[PDB]
Parts: structure tokens; C-alpha cells; sequence
């Protein structure tokens, strides 16, 4: 419930609920009316013109402006994998690795029983 | 590492009264001579500093040598007397009133240029299109074509004045008005954790503020507020009287350097840490003290090394010391501190790195640290400091920072610290991303391409403009803002929207010495040719006979 | 020179290096070919 | 200055020209008055390097000023080198153009 | 007429009750006017300033700007 | 050192790295800027400084050593929270 976000589909089915309402009830000057309607017509432009949440374990993507948003289409890859591991099992034959922090009764040390399985 | 704070060689300037009439007395033959015509922004300049040091007996002594001026002479007699009065006058008008910073240069650009013969220069040409600095200020809050509105920004925006609309008129039922914002919510929402589903302009200088989300989106709101006292400052002008600073970094031909002589200009007095304390720097502090010396204010030149641990917990009990110290308080922390480690990347952190990263980010803190301290112990519970915190655009999007970035990028942990832990009270942080700012016989590398990438729509900054621009956060009406919530300020020419910029100047870096050695290589070339056809005798016998000086006691 | 401009003109500079003793005038052969003018006080050789 | 009528106002520019040549012991003056003697003809009233900041103690003196930095002027009239010594000694020359 | 230097300090640090009172004195007028007048009596000032900072600090000014006072004009 | 004992084909185990699992950490649990002492420098320096260091020294191993079309995996240890817990005392600020 926490992760919440509502599809394209929404975003607009309540765009529209909205307007149907405000506009349906002719209480406004036709000053607000109009420029209402002005800034709606720009919102649902730059919009292109369900509810969603977030998986609690995902990866994410770079922004063009360097700012890292969710990617479904990675969060699967991983969250799949992740799976197929649980199932089936992941290997790790034939790879070295270095670990540091790797103390008793730590993460390093569960990851480290990981790899050598 | 090794300590080099010493009270003992701590230098105190303070004479500002002894000052103004030298330079008074010293404009006065200035223009009679024609050093100075009604033309250059100079006089004004010189004038408003006058002005600044407005003294009863400044006043006799202006008009005395006003009065007594032979204008039967020359031109310049009279042009002299007549400017005089005029000050006279001006300087009557301001005595009591508290000491104004006003930049009232000429706001310039930059103009790479190679010659017919492959030289290469640099000039700093008049912006055409603006004059003072109020036209800088304008030009700059307009914003560019380059920094286009992006589609959230928009999207967010506009469902901000929908909302500002449908709220501020109510007559709409509230079972609408409460369903409106739920409606707004998940819109606001929606877009922030999944955008890619979902899915005029941006100032050159705006202040951001925090997403639920902890994010650092554009507002208006408070770029207004900026932007505005940023305005009234380059037309009235902004003081600092009765204010208390420390500045670390300000050394020659530096940002902090110009930053400096704002405050100094404002009734400020200053603590000025120095790593190369010599009479040359002991000197260039003292000059600059007689020209921006306004009254009021003072100016203490310290030896300083930050370092050192030792040097900055103890710097700061001169600073705060009743007894033998300088007794103050701290109103502006001013952390320029930095070293060069240009050239390295991950490959090799050396000695150097370390060092750098110890004065930059780990001693930094130290250095606030002990101010808040300080303050906290001497209860000075209800005047916060300053810190302008210097951040940066670029964090590791450019190549051999060698640990730069990662201490810049460090810095803005206390954005969040200053919530969370207890010295909110005390130390107050502005974080200032300060933008590309070309330098004056500095580097000219970062000079030679300015020209080049401005022209993709975008601004690049001189130093006298820069610091007009911090002076800007430290102004009263910003400080405010930052005494409830820390303030981000983007002072990047809008370069946020050039992506791969890295990229682009190496490409501009090429082209620039490419074309250049081509130019005078051909030259060697042609000249040598000329010597295989004609012989050595023919082109030599036709090469242009500078004469060298010598010298002849008169 | 020193109290009013704050630097040696090129003129102060000879004046000085002459009392100092780093140049002296020599006027005869020097290495064979003749020579006239400043000469360096150490060093044997000329100087412009 | 003042009891003789100085113009208030009118103050005169103070030359120490000990910083430069610190202070042969008995030969004082006649460095100053060369000092003075080439002021003269030049109008260059030579400024004073190491004039850090003036002691807050000289304000008091209207009618004389402390210059940092030389200053060409249109010319000089008059000048007065004055200088005292142990046991007493007080001496004052006045030269003029 | 009779106030010196750091009166009543020595009793202050041997009394527990007498310290107190100090305390929710100074308490008051530090959080109010802006200063301490255990400071003002331990080390007297011959000049001492306040200041109007954050949010604890625009309440004092607050203060400082509702002090009122009365003089009547020789018309009533 | 660690690194060429890892890569020393002689005296070494003289292997080649596939994953760097860097989670060397000290707690510095208890400082706000308020105090930055000499444990928090050290943890700083464990944490970030070194860090670096030590992928800076395997890289340059592989590319002496020719190794190219082997990278090596770092799971970065990062941290949710920069300075919105107290007490950090110069943690964030390496994680960040």
C-alpha cells in the first residue's frame, strides 16, 4: 500500500472526473473557467494524453538529468533471476572473489557461504 | 599537515578613515591629469567607496580642495571641481547610513580569438547586450532557450496554479475542493514513482527545495525571493554592517578574493586565513582594505592551514577568545579551501588526494564544528552562522577529479544533517553550487572554450559577477529562509541541460590548439622554404631590424 | 627611484649594478676580436 | 598649523621616509631634505609601503594625512622637513620652490 | 546605588537554593529580552548586544518591538 | 600489498578478481559534526578512502597485466540514509 502510483490510464480518468465536476457545477467567473481550461489543455499535452506499486526490491535508471526513477524493465531481469535462484538455484563455479567485512555473524559472511556453495 | 596558525602574526586592518582621504585626495589630481574621464565606470566606482567612509572631517577636507581648486587652468580643473561638488554633496547625504556593496562594472564575456598567424588569445569583451548590472541580474532570471520547461516540470507547474485556482476561489462544494486534491495527490505522485509510465524556463540562478521524496526540484517560490533581493542589490546596493565572517580560500585572483571586498564594502569585518603568509599577501590584503574599507569595517589577515586539526580548533579561539583573541561571533563561514588535484583518477589517490580531501570535506566540518561549539558554550543561542557551502555541478562527470568530487559530493550530507543532529541553532546551511567561472590569470584552459559553449545557450560567469551572486544568498532576505530550511542554490549558468559537457570541451579543447599549430606550423614552414630558395644571405638581409634597448643616464 | 616609483628603471639598474661592483667598463680586445662598453665584473665577458 | 591659521581643512601630506631607509642614527635629515628637494620637482609626494594601518591615535590630526601609495600632483609650494633627536634636540627646516 | 561587580555570586554557587532563583531568571530573560543578567552581574559590560536570529530569536525582537510607552501632547 | 598477493603469479595465489564485495566497516556510532574524532577519520579512510584505493589497485593489476575482457563485479555497500539519522559522525558522508 505504501508504494502506491496510478497508471497513465488513471492519471487521466481523474483528469477527467475532475473537469466533468468543477465544470458541471458552474460556479466559477469565466475568467477561472476559461484559464481552468487553458492550464488542463497543457497538463494533458506534456501527459501524451489502475493502481500500481513498487516491488520493494528494484533496480533503477538514470534520468537524463541524472536522477535514478524505477525500471520495470530491469527490476525484472533482476527480480527474475532472483527468482530462478530460489527455484532452481544459482552457481557461481569458476569465478574468484575478494570480500572484506566479511566477520562472523555478518552479511559479508552469509553472502560469503553464498559463493562458496 | 603541520600547523602555521599564530596570533602573533595575525595582522589587523582597520584604518578606514585615514584611507578615504587618500583616495579622495587621490581621485581629485586623478581626473585633473586625465587618468579618470566622466566615461569610465571607475569614477562611479571610486566615488560610491568615498561615499561608503563618509567622515565630518572627510567632508572638510573634500571640500576644501574643491574650493580652493584652480579651475582657471584647464578643462579638467573644472570637470574636477565640478564632480567634486557633486560628491560633496552625495557624501552629506549618506553619513550615518550604513556601507552598500554595489557592482557597478561593466558586465563582460568571453572572446577566444587566433590570429592570421596561428597566435591564439583571449579577451574579455563588454557583453553587447548588457550594460549594468541590472540588465546581468534580468538577462540571467529570463532564463534561455536551452533551459526548456521540461515535461514534469510543466506538468507540475501547472497542476500547482489549477490547484491555486480551484482553491483560492471557493464556491465550489467541499465534498468537490476535498476530492480535488485527492485527485491532485495521486497525480503529484504517480509521477514522481513511476514517470516512465506516466509520461517557460529554468532561471540560470534558481533555489530549489525538497521533495517529500528528498529531491531538488525548481521553485519558483523561492528563486523569486532570490532573485528579487539579487535585483535591489545591483540597483541600491546590499550592506553587511555589523557583521562578523571568516573566510578560508581567499586568495589572490580568487572567488573568495572578490566575495571578500563585497563584504568589506558592507560594514563587515572579516577573518582571512592565508597558507602563504608573506608580505606580498600580507600587502595585496592591506591594498585591498584601503580601497573597500568602508567604516565600520576591518579586516584581520591570519596565517592558517587547514590541513591541520591544531590550526582549525584553534583558529577558532581567536576568533571566539574574550581575552586575547579578536573576542567576535561568527555570522558568515565562508569554506573555500582547496587544493588542485587535477590529473588522477581512481587509478592513483596519492598523498596529494588525501590531503586535498582532508581540507576540503574532513576539516570543514571540523572547522563548523568548532564554531558551533564554540558558540554553544558561550551561549550564543539566537545568532546562527552562515555557511555557504560550496558545492559542485559535477560529480564525477568529468575525468581525474582524483577524490575532488567525492568531497564535494560529501558536503551535501549536511543538508540533512542540519535536521537531525542538534546544531541546528547555531550553524545554518546554503548550499551554493557555484557554475563554471572563468579566471583571471589563472587557468586559462577553462577560458580558451568558454567562448565555444556559451554559445550552445548557455552562461558562463567572471568572477566580479559570481561573487555578486553569492553576496546574493547572503543577503537578509535569503538569510531568513536558511534559519528555518537550508537552501539550495543552483549557480550554474544553466550548463545543468548540456549533457556530456566533459565531452564537449575536450572536443572544443581540440579543435582550438589543432588549428592554432597548424596555423604557425605552416609559417616555420613557408619560412623555411624561403630560406632553401633565396639562401641564407637574401632572407636573411630582409627580416624586420628590431632595435634593442639600451639605457642612457640623463 | 625606489621611495616614489617602487622599482628600477633599466637606467637605475645599471647605476646600481655599476657601484656594486657586477659590472665595469672595458674598452680594448676581448677574445681577439676588440670590444667596447659593459662588461661583467666576475665573468670576463660582456654584457648588454 | 592650526595656531598659525590653517584653513581647516587643508592638511599636509606626511612623508616617513624612514621605511624605505630605516634610520642612519645621525645622518636623519639629510636624506629627508634630499627627499623634499626632488618632491618639489616632481610634484611626486611618495607614498608610505609601510604604512600597514595608522594607529587609531593619529586621527586627532586634521591637518595632516598618511598616504599608502605615491601621488603625482601639480606641483609642490612649499615643504617641511622636521626632526628631533637625544637630548633634546629639535630641528625644523622649511623649503620652498 | 549599592550594586557591585558579581554581588551574591559566591552565595549563588553555595546555595542550591539561591542558585534556582538565578536560574529561572536568567532562564526568563535570556528566552525573552535576549541576555543574561547572571553575565551582566558576574562580568559587567560596558556594552552588550542581542540578537533577533532563528525562530527563537524573531520572538525576541517580538518583545523588544511591544514595549510601549506614554507621553501625552500639551493639547490632550 | 593485498592486491599483488592476490595477483602475484610466483609467490602469489596469482588468480584474476571476478567480484569485490568491499564491506570493511567500523562503527562510529555516537558523533554528530560536533566532534569528528580520530575514529571517524580512521573509519572514513576504511570506508572511502581505501575503498577507492583498493579498486584502483586491482584495475591496474588487470590492465598491466593484460587482463581486458574480464571485469570485475563491486557491490558498492550504499546507504539509504545520508544524514537523516543523528550520530552518523562522518558515515554517511563516506557511503554518499
Amino acid at each position: 500500500p505504501i508504494s502506491q502510483y496510478s497508471n497513465r490510464t488513471k492519471v487521466q480518468n481523474d483528469l477527467r472526473s475532475v473537469y466533468k465536476l468543477i465544470r458541471r457545477q458552474h460556479r466559477l467567473s469565466k475568467s477561472s473557467q476559461l484559464q481552468f481550461n487553458a492550464l488542463y489543455k497543457d497538463v494533458i499535452r506534456a501527459l501524451a494524453m489502475k493502481v500500481e506499486t513498487i516491488p520493494f526490491l528494484h533496480l533503477r535508471k538514470k534520468d537524463e538529468f541524472g536522477n535514478w526513477e524505477y525500471s520495470k524493465k530491469l527490476t525484472g531481469i533482476y527480480l527474475d533471476g532472483l527468482e530462478a535462484a530460489a527455484r532452481s538455484g544459482l552457481t557461481f563455479q569458476g569465478k574468484h572473489a575478494l570480500m572484506t567485512g566479511a566477520g562472523a555473524g555478518s552479511i559479508g559472511a552469509e553472502v560469503l557461504q553464498g559463493l562458496l556453495s | 599537515i603541520e600547523p602555521a596558525f599564530d596570533p602573533l602574526k595575525a595582522r589587523v586592518y582597520d584604518s578606514s578613515w585615514n584611507w578615504a582621504r587618500q583616495d579622495a585626495l587621490s581621485m581629485y589630481y586623478d581626473i585633473i591629469f586625465g587618468r579618470l574621464r566622466v566615461v569610465d565606470r571607475e569614477i562611479v566606482s571610486q566615488c560610491i567607496q568615498i561615499m561608503n567612509r563618509s567622515n565630518p572631517l572627510l567632508l572638510e577636507f573634500m571640500q576644501y580642495h574643491i574650493d580652493h581648486c584652480p579651475t582657471e587652468r584647464g578643462e579638467t580643473y573644472q570637470l574636477a571641481k565640478e564632480l567634486g561638488q557633486q560628491l560633496i554633496e552625495n557624501c552629506k547625504e549618506v553619513l550615518g547610513k550604513p556601507p552598500v556593496y554595489k557592482d557597478v562594472s561593466i558586465p563582460t564575456g568571453p572572446q577566444t580569438t587566433i590570429d592570421a598567424r596561428g597566435n591564439i588569445q583571449y579577451q574579455e569583451v563588454p557583453r553587447a547586450s548588457a550594460r549594468k548590472f541590472e540588465h546581468y541580474v534580468k538577462q540571467m532570471a529570463e532564463g534561455g532557450p536551452i533551459s526548456q520547461y521540461s515535461n514534469r516540470t510543466k506538468v507540475q507547474n501547472d497542476l500547482r496554479s489549477v490547484y491555486k485556482l480551484i482553491r483560492r476561489q471557493h464556491r465550489l462544494s467541499k465534498s468537490s475542493q476535498l476530492q480535488f486534491n485527492a485527485l491532485y495527490k495521486d497525480v503529484i505522485r504517480a509521477l514522481a514513482m513511476n514517470e516512465s509510465q506516466i509520461m517557460e524556463t529554468i532561471p540560470f540562478l534558481h533555489l530549489r527545495k525538497k521533495d517529500e521524496f528528498g529531491n531538488w526540484e525548481y521553485s519558483k517560490k523561492l528563486t523569486g525571493i532570490y532573485l528579487d533581493g539579487l535585483e535591489a542589490a545591483a540597483r541600491s546596493g546590499l550592506t553587511f554592517q555589523g557583521k562578523h565572517a571568516l573566510m578560508t580560500g581567499a586568495g589572490a585572483g580568487s572567488i573568495g578574493a572578490e566575495v571578500l571586498q563585497g563584504l568589506l564594502s558592507g560594514g563587515a569585518k572579516v577573518i582571512v586565513t592565508t597558507s602563504r603568509f608573506s608580505r606580498q599577501v600580507t600587502e595585496y590584503y592591506q591594498g585591498i582594505y584601503a580601497r573597500c574599507g568602508a567604516r565600520g569595517s576591518q579586516l584581520v589577515v591570519v596565517p592558517f592551514n587547514q590541513g591541520s586539526k591544531q590550526d582549525v580548533e584553534a583558529l577558532v579561539n581567536y576568533i571566539y577568545d574574550t581575552k586575547n583573541g579578536l573576542g567576535w561571533d561568527l555570522d558568515y563561514v565562508v569554506p573555500f579551501a582547496a587544493i588542485p588535484e587535477n590529473g588522477r583518477e581512481i587509478d592513483s589517490i596519492d598523498s596529494k588526494s588525501e590531503l586535498a580531501h582532508r581540507i576540503m570535506l574532513t576539516n570543514l566540518l571540523r572547522l563548523l564544528g568548532a564554531i558551533k561549539t564554540q558558540k554553544k558554550e558561550r551561549g550564543y543561542e539566537t545568532r546562527p552562522a552562515q555557511v555557504i557551502l560550496p558545492l559542485s555541478p559535477n560529480h564525477g562527470t568529468f575525468g581525474n577529479d582524483g577524490l575532488y568530487s567525492e568531497s564535494k559530493l560529501a558536503l551535501e550530507t549536511l543538508f540533512n544533517r542540519w535536521y537531525s543532529e542538534s546544531w541546528g541553532n547555531y550553524l545554518t546551511i546554503c548550499g551554493a553550487v557555484i557554475g563554471w567561472t572563468r579566471g583571471t590569470g589563472l587557468m586559462s584552459a577553462n577560458n580558451l572554450v568558454a567562448e565555444g559553449v556559451e554559445k550552445l545557450g548557455v552562461r558562463t560567469f567572471s568572477q566580479q559577477e559570481m561573487a555578486f551572486n553569492l553576496l546574493g544568498l547572503m543577503a537578509p532576505a535569503i538569510v531568513n529562509l536558511c534559519q528555518s530550511d537550508p537552501v539550495f542554490a543552483d549557480l550554474n549558468g544553466g550548463l545543468q541541460f548540456i549533457p556530456d559537457l566533459k565531452g564537449l570541451m575536450t572536443k572544443l579543447r581540440k579543435e582550438i590548439m589543432e588549428t592554432s599549430a597548424i596555423r604557425q606550423a605552416v609559417i616555420k614552414e613557408t619560412a623555411i622554404e624561403n630560406k632553401v630558395v633565396n639562401g641564407e644571405d637574401h632572407e636573411a638581409l630582409y627580416r624586420r631590424v628590431i632595435t634593442e634597448p639600451r639605457a642612457n643616464l640623463k | 627611484e625606489m621611495e616614489a616609483y617602487g622599482k628600477f628603471s633599466l637606467e637605475g639598474c645599471v647605476e646600481m649594478a655599476w657601484m656594486m661592483g657586477l659590472i665595469k667598463n672595458h674598452n680594448g680586445p676581448l677574445k681577439g676580436k676588440p670590444y667596447s662598453g659593459w662588461v661583467d665584473a666576475k665573468t670576463g665577458e660582456p654584457v648588454d | 598649523l592650526k595656531h598659525l591659521g590653517r584653513t581647516k581643512g587643508n592638511a599636509v601630506l606626511g612623508i616617513f621616509q624612514k621605511y624605505l631607509t630605516g634610520h642612519p642614527k645621525g645622518a636623519a635629515g639629510a636624506w629627508m631634505l634630499n627627499g623634499c628637494l626632488q618632491v618639489l620637482n616632481t610634484g611626486i609626494v611618495p607614498g608610505n609601503r609601510n604604512a600597514d594601518n595608522v594607529d587609531k591615535v593619529m586621527e586627532q590630526f586634521d591637518y595632516i594625512v598618511y598616504p599608502s601609495r605615491s601621488i603625482k600632483t601639480d606641483g609642490i609650494k612649499a615643504f617641511s622637513v622636521t626632526s628631533f633627536g637625544f637630548g633634546q634636540k629639535g630641528a625644523q627646516a622649511i623649503g620652498v620652490h | 546605588g549599592s550594586q557591585e561587580q558579581g554581588m551574591g555570586m559566591d552565595l549563588y554557587a553555595t546555595s542550591p537554593v539561591a542558585k534556582e532563583v538565578w536560574d529561572r531568571a536568567d532562564k526568563h530573560f535570556r528566552e525573552n529580552y535576549g541576555f543574561s543578567i547572571i553575565d551582566i552581574v558576574k562580568n559587567n559590560p560596558k556594552e552588550l548586544t542581542v540578537h533577533f536570529g532563528g525562530p527563537r530569536g524573531k520572538i525576541i525582537r517580538q518583545n523588544y518591538m511591544s514595549m510601549t510607552f506614554e507621553t501625552v501632547n500639551a493639547d490632550g
